[PDB]
C-alpha cells in the first residue's frame, strides 16, 4: 500500500534486529525463568540471520543521503545464519545460564501464547511471537542487500555480549567474549 | 477471635510506625528553627502516605551482583521480627503471655541483626560490607550488658514474665531503685536501635547510606518499619521496665492511656537526643562500652543480687 | 467508565510523587552553597514534602548545581543511571545550563544536558535559594500534570 | 545641598558584645551524688 | 595582639575532681545540649511560607534582564554595543541598522541568560540606561531554548515589568 | 497454636509487602542500573576480598561472654532457694571471674583496637 501511495519510497526490510532493548536476544535469554528452554522440534528446523541494530541505523542514514533510494526496496540481514538450536546455544553460552531444551508441540505452544496474551500489560510472548521464532528468515538475493549501502555488517559475535552481560549472575560477569566459541553458521 | 486480636496488634502498630517518621521530621525541624512537613494535607499529616505509595511504587532496583536469594529474605527477616517481637509487651493484658518474655525479646532483638547482616552481604559493595562488619562491631558490644542490665534489674522483679513487671512497680517506679541501671539501659537501647549517636551502620555523612544504599522502593520501605518498629517497642519495653503505670484491674483503659504516653514522652527523647548529639566513632563505641559500660554493669549487677539476700527482699517465684 | 478509575488512580500516584520527591545530595559549586539556604530554616524546603537523601539509589530529583566539568561528567552519568525510575533531574544555575561564566573553557562540558536528559531549568548565578524553591514546585506541577496510565488505558 | 550618606547616629552605636557568655548553672558535684544516693535508699525502702 | 584559646589546665581540688567526676558519670554537658534543643524547641521557626508570602529584597536585586523603553515608547537601546563590550560571559549579541525612520537601533539583541551570570555590568554599561535586570527572580523554564532570549522576549520583559524597573531605578539612581 | 499462628502472620504480611513492592512499580532495567554503587565512579572490583577488620580479639571474647551471661541468667530462680549462702557465694564468684577475664583482657592490651 505504501509503495503505492508513495512510489519513491524506500522500504527498508530488516531480519531479526538484536541489540541492548531488542527482545529478540532478551526474548531467549529470559526464556530461562519458566523452567528450561522450549523449542518446537528443538528448534533444529529454523534458520534465523539476525542484524546488529546499529548497522541497519547507518543503513537508513546512508539511505537517506544516498540519491539512489528513491524507490529501492533494500533487505537489511546479517553476515551469518545460524540454526535456531545453535543460536540459543550460542545465547546461554554466552550469559553462561544452563541450557534445558525440550521440545514442545506446535499446538501447544500455541496453547501457552495464547494463556500469556491475557496479561492487560506488556505481553511477554503471543501466538503471533511464536510464529515469528518459526519463521526462517527467506534468502532474497534479488533485493538489494546491505553492503551496497556501504555498512559493513557486524557478526553477532563480537557485539553479543553487549546484550547479554546484563542476564549473566555475578559469577561469570566480567567474562570477555573469547571465553566462549563463535556459534556454528549454516552459510549460504 | 484470636486472629481478629494479631490484626489488631499489628495494623495500628503499623500505622504508629508510619506517623513515627512524620512526627520525627517535625519535631525535629522545629527543634531547627525550622517548621516540617506541613503542605501534604492538613499540618503535614498526609506525608507518610505521600512517602508511602511511593515507595511501593518506586522502582526496586536489583543489583545485578547480589545475590537474590538473600537479597530478599533480609528486609522480610527484619519486618518479621519487628512485629513479632511487640506480641509479648504487656499492654495492660499482654497478647502473648510467657513465663520467659524478656528472654524472647532478647531473642528475637539478636534475631534482629542479620538482617543488616544478610543484607549488607547479598548487596556486594565497598559500602555495604563497611556498613554490615560496623553492624556487627557495633552490636558485637551490645548483648553482653543488654543481658546484664536486663537481668540485674528484673532480679527484684521475681522472674521473666513481663506481666508480673506490672506488679512489681505497683508502688513506686523502678526508676528510682535502679537509675544508675536504667540510664544504662536507655543508651543501649538507644544503640541496639542504631539511632542517635550510635547510627555508624547508616552512616549518612561517612557511609552514604551504609547498608542502605543498595536498597529502594519496598525493599528500603520494609527497612524503615523495621528500624522505626523496633523504636517504639524499645521505648515501650523500657516504659514497662522502669516506669511502670498503675493498673486498675477493671478498667484497663487506665494502663493504656498511661503506657502510651509514656512511650510517645521516650520516644520523643529518641528524637530529642537524634538532634542534639553528634555521631560517635565505632571504635569509640566498643570503648566507651566495654571498658566503661561493662564494668559499671559487673558491679552493679553484684549489687543488685547482694541487696535482696541482704535486706530480706527477695521477691516471690509464682 | 474506565476512564474514570484509570484518572483516579493516575491523580493517587503523581500526588504521591510530587509530595515525596527527594533532592538528592548532589552539589557542585558556588550553585550549591545558596540551595543549602533553601534546606537552611528560612524557606525549609522539607515542609514541602522533599528530604535531602543521598545514595541516589532512593532519590527521585537531581539537582545539578554548578558548574559541570569533564573529569566528573562521566560520574554524573554513572550516578544518573543508578537512580532509579522515575528520576528527574533539573539544571540549577547557570553553570549547568550551558555552561555559565565558563562556556568557553576546555574542561567544561557546555551544558547539563549533553550527559544527562535535564528536566526543568532554573536560571541565576547562583539562582536563589527561592528562585529554584519555585523550580522545585513548578516540577510538582510538571508530575502533576503527567498521564502514564492514561496514556496505557488508551495505548 | 546637604550630604546625606549611611553614616552611623552621632553617639556612634551600643556596645557590642563579644565575649563568651557560657552560663554555669547545676547542682555541687557532691550534691548531685547525694541526691543519686537518696533516690536509692528510698527506692531500696 | 594575640589571645591563647585552650591550654586551662583544671584544677585538682576535691571540690573540682568531684565535679568533674559527676560531670563524667552523671552526664551533665549532655544534659546541657538536652536543655539547649528543648529552649530552641519552643521558639518561632524561622521559616517562611512559599509563594503565599516571599522573602525580602532590595531594590538594587539582580535578575531577568529587560530593554525598556522611553516614555514616548521609542526603546531606550540605541545600540552602542557598551554591554556587549564589557559582557563578562559574552552573552551579550547585538547588530545595528540605520532604521526606517533614521533613527540607530539594534535588529538583534539576544541575550543568552544561559551564558551571563547577573554582574549588572550591562545596566551600568548603556549610558541611556536600555538593558536592567528586573525584579523577577523567577522566569525558570522546562527547556533549555526557553531561555535563550532575544530581543523580542527583552522587549515583552520591558513591557511586563516597566512599573518595578521605573520605580526601583528611581529609588537607586541617586546612589550611582 | 497461638505463637506459630502469630508467627505465620507475621510473615505471610512481609512476603505480600515485597511482594507487591517487587512486582508492581513497572520495571525497566538496564545494566548500568543494576551496576554497583560506588559513590558516583565505577567499584575498583572486589567487594567479596578479605575485608580484615581489627576487632578480631574482641570478637571472641564477647562470644566467651554471652556463655556466661547464660549461666548467670538462672538467677532471679537461683534467689529463690534455701541456701542462699552457697548461692549467694558462687553468684559473686561468676561476676569476680567475669571481671577477672575482662581486667586481664583489658590490661593485656586487648580491648585495644589493631593498627
Ligand atoms: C538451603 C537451601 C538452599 C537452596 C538454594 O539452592 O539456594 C540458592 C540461593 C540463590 O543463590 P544466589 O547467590 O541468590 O544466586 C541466584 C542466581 O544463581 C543468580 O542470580 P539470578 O538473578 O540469576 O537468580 C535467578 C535464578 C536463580 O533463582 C533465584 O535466584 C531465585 C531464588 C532462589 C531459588 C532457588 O533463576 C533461575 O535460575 C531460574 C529459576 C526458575 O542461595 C542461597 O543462599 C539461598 C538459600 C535460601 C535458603 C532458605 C532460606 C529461608
Ligand atoms: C553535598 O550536598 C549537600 C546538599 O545539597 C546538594 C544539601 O542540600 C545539604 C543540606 C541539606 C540537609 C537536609 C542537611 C542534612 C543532609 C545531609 C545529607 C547530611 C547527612 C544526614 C544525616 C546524618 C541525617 C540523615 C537523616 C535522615 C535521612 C532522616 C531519616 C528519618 C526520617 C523520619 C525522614 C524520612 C522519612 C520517610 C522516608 C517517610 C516514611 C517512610 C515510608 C516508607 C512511608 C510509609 C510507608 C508505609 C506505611 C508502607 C505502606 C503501608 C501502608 C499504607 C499500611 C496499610 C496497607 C497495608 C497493605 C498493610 C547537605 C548537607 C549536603 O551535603
Ligand atoms: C499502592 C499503589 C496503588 C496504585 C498503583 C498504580 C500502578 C502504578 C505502576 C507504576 C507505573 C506504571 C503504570 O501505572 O502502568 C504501567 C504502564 C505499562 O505500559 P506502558 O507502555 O505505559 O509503559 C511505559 C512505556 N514503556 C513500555 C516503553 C516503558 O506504564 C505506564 O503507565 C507508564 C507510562
Ligand atoms: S552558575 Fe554561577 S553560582 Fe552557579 S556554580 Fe556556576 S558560577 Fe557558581
Ligand atoms: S548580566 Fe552581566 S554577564 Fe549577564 S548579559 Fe549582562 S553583562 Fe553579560
Ligand atoms: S543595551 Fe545599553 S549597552 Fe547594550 S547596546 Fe543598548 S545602550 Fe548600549
Amino acid at each position: 500500500e505504501v509503495r503505492a501511495a508513495f512510489p519513491e519510497a524506500t522500504i527498508i526490510k530488516p531480519s531479526d534486529i538484536f541489540g541492548r532493548e531488542d527482545r529478540f536476544l532478551n526474548y531467549f535469554a529470559s526464556m530461562r525463568w519458566f523452567g528450561g528452554v522450549p523449542l518446537i522440534s528443538l528448534g533444529k528446523e529454523t534458520v534465523k540471520q539476525p542484524v546488529y541494530i546499529v548497522d541497519v541505523s547507518k543503513g537508513i542514514i546512508n539511505a537517506i543521503k544516498d540519491p539512489d533510494a528513491k524507490g529501492k526496496t533494500f533487505a537489511f540481514v546479517g553476515p551469518n545464519r545460524y540454526l535456531l538450536f545453535d543460536l540459543v546455544q550460542y545465547i546461554f553460552a554466552v550469559a553462561y545460564r544452563p541450557f534445558l531444551p525440550y521440545p514442545l508441540p506446535h499446538f501447544a505452544y500455541r496453547w501457552v501464547g495464547r494463556l500469556f496474551e491475557v496479561s492487560p500489560f506488556e505481553p511477554w510472548t503471543t501466538r503471533d511471537k511464536v510464529e515469528r521464532v518459526h519463521m526462517s528468515d527467506m534468502t532474497l538475493p534479488h533485493l538489494p542487500g546491505l553492503e551496497d549501502l556501504g555498512i559493513q555488517a557486524t557478526p553477532l559475535e563480537l557485539k553479543a555480549i553487549e546484550v547479554l552481560r546484563r542476564h549473566r549472575t555475578y559469577r561469570w560477569l566480567t567474562s570477555e567474549m573469547e571465553d566462549v566459541k563463535p556459534a556454528k553458521t549454516v552459510n549460504i | 477471635m484470636f486472629m481478629i486480636n494479631i490484626l489488631s496488634l499489628i495494623i495500628p502498630i503499623l500505622l504508629a510506625v508510619a506517623f513515627l517518621t512524620l512526627v520525627e521530621r517535625k519535631v525535629l525541624g522545629y527543634m531547627q528553627l525550622r517548621k516540617g512537613p506541613n503542605v501534604v494535607g492538613p499540618y503535614g499529616l498526609l506525608q507518610p502516605i505521600a512517602d508511602a505509595l511511593k515507595l511501593v511504587t518506586k522502582e526496586p532496583l536489583r543489583p545485578g551482583t547480589s545475590s537474590i536469594s538473600m537479597f530478599i529474605i533480609a528486609p522480610i527477616l527484619g519486618l518479621s521480627l519487628a512485629l513479632t517481637m511487640w506480641v509479648p509487651l504487656p499492654m495492660p493484658y499482654p497478647l502473648i503471655n510467657m513465663n520467659l518474655g524478656v528472654l524472647f525479646m532478647l531473642a528475637m532483638s539478636s534475631l534482629a541483626v542479620y538482617s543488616i547482616l544478610w543484607s549488607g552481604w547479598a548487596s556486594n559493595s565497598k559500602y555495604a560490607l563497611i556498613g554490615a562488619l560496623r553492624a556487627v562491631a557495633q552490636t558485637i558490644s551490645y548483648e553482653v550488658t543488654l543481658a546484664i542490665i536486663l537481668l540485674s534489674v528484673l532480679l527484684m522483679n521475681g522472674s521473666y514474665t513481663l506481666s508480673t513487671l506490672i506488679t512489681t512497680q505497683e508502688h513506686i517506679w523502678m526508676i528510682f531503685t535502679s537509675w544508675p541501671l536504667a540510664m544504662m539501659w536507655f543508651i543501649s537501647t538507644l544503640a541496639e536501635t542504631n539511632r542517635a549517636p550510635f547510627d555508624l551502620t547508616e552512616g549518612e555523612s561517612e557511609l552514604v547510606s551504609g547498608f542502605n544504599v543498595e536498597y529502594a522502593a519496598g525493599p528500603f520501605a520494609m527497612f524503615f518499619m523495621a528500624e522505626y518498629a523496633n523504636i517504639i517497642m524499645m521505648n515501650a519495653f523500657t516504659a514497662i521496665l522502669f516506669l511502670g503505670a498503675s493498673h486498675d484491674p477493671h478498667t484497663p483503659e487506665l494502663y493504656t492511656i498511661n503506657f502510651v504516653l509514656k512511650t510517645l514522652a521516650l520516644t520523643i527523647t529518641f528524637l530529642w537526643i537524634r538532634a542534639s548529639y553528634p555521631r560517635f566513632r565505632y571504635d569509640q563505641l566498643m570503648h566507651l562500652l566495654w571498658k566503661s559500660f561493662l564494668p559499671l554493669t559487673l558491679a552493679l549487677c553484684m549489687w543488685h543480687i547482694s541487696l535482696p539476700i541482704m535486706t530480706a527482699s527477695i521477691p516471690p517465684q509464682s | 467508565r474506565g476512564e474514570y478509575v484509570v484518572a483516579k488512580l493516575d491523580d493517587l500516584v503523581n500526588w504521591a510523587r510530587r509530595s515525596s520527591l527527594w533532592p538528592m545530595t548532589f552539589g557542585l559549586a558556588c550553585c550549591a552553597v545558596e540551595m543549602m539556604h533553601m534546606a537552611a530554616p528560612r524557606y525549609d524546603m522539607d515542609r514541602f514534602g522533599v528530604v535531602f537523601r543521598a545514595s541516589p539509589r532512593q532519590s527521585d530529583v537531581m539537582i545539578v548545581a554548578g558548574t559541570l566539568t569533564n573529569k566528573m561528567a562521566p560520574a554524573l552519568r554513572k550516578v544518573y543511571d543508578q537512580m532509579p525510575e522515575p528520576r528527574y533531574v533539573v539544571s540549577m544555575g547557570s553553570c549547568a545550563n550551558g555552561g555559565g561564566y565558563y562556556h568557553y573553557s576546555y574542561s567544561v562540558v557546555r551544558g547539563c544536558d549533553r550527559i544527562v536528559p535535564v528536566d526543568i531549568y532554573v536560571p541565576g548565578c547562583p539562582p536563589t535559594a527561592e528562585a529554584l524553591l519555585y523550580g522545585i514546585l513548578q516540577l510538582q506541577r510538571k508530575i502533576k500534570r503527567e498521564k502514564r496510565l492514561r496514556i496505557w488505558y488508551r495505548r | 545641598s546637604k550630604v546625606k550618606q549611611d553614616m552611623p547616629p552621632p553617639g556612634g552605636y551600643g556596645p557590642i558584645d563579644y565575649k563568651r557568655n557560657l552560663p554555669r548553672r547545676g547542682l555541687s558535684g557532691y550534691s548531685m551524688f547525694a541526691v543519686g544516693i537518696g533516690t536509692l535508699l528510698f527506692g531500696y525502702w | 595582639t594575640y589571645k591563647f584559646v585552650n591550654m586551662r589546665e583544671p584544677s585538682m581540688d576535691m571540690k573540682s575532681v568531684t565535679d568533674r567526676a559527676a560531670q563524667t558519670l552523671l552526664w551533665t554537658e549532655l544534659v546541657r545540649g538536652l536543655g539547649m534543643t528543648l529552649s530552641y524547641l519552643f521558639r518561632e521557626p524561622a521559616t517562611i511560607n512559599y509563594p503565599f508570602e516571599k522573602g525580602p529584597l532590595s531594590p538594587r536585586f539582580r535578575g531577568e534582564h529587560a530593554l525598556r523603553r522611553y516614555p514616548s515608547g521609542e526603546e531606550r537601546c540605541i545600540a552602542c554595543k557598551l554591554c556587549e563590550a564589557v559582557c563578562p560571559a559574552q552573552a551579550i549579541t547585538i547588530e545595528a541598522e540605520p532604521r526606517a525612520d533614521g533613527s540607530r537601533r539594534t535588529t538583534r539583541y539576544d541575550i543568552d541568560m544561559t551564558k551571563c551570570i547577573y554582574c549588572g555590568f550591562c545596566q551600568e554599561a548603556c549610558p541611556v540606561d536600555a538593558i536592567v535586570e528586573g525584579p523577577n527572580f523567577e522566569f525558570s523554564t522546562e527547556t533549555h531554548e526557553e531561555l535563550l532570549y532575544n530581543k523580542e522576549k527583552l522587549l515583552n520583559n520591558g513591557d511586563k515589568w516597566e512599573a518595578e524597573i521605573a520605580a526601583n531605578i528611581q529609588a537607586d539612581y541617586l546612589y550611582r | 497454636m497461638n505463637i506459630m499462628l502469630t508467627l505465620l502472620t507475621n510473615v505471610t504480611l512481609a512476603s505480600l509487602l515485597v511482594l507487591i513492592a517487587f512486582w508492581l512499580p513497572q520495571l525497566n532495567a538496564y545494566s548500568e542500573k543494576t551496576s554497583p554503587y560506588e559513590c558516583g565512579f565505577d567499584p575498583m572490583g572486589s567487594a567479596r576480598l578479605p575485608f580484615s577488620m581489627k576487632f578480631f580479639l574482641v570478637a571472641i571474647t564477647f562470644l566467651l561472654f554471652d556463655l556466661e551471661i547464660a549461666l548467670l541468667l538462672p538467677l532471679p530462680w537461683a534467689s529463690q532457694t534455701n541456701n542462699l549462702k552457697t548461692m549467694l557465694t558462687m553468684a559473686l564468684f561468676l561476676l569476680i571471674l567475669l571481671a577477672a577475664s575482662l581486667a586481664y583482657e583489658w590490661t593485656q592490651k586487648g580491648l585495644e583496637w589493631a593498627e
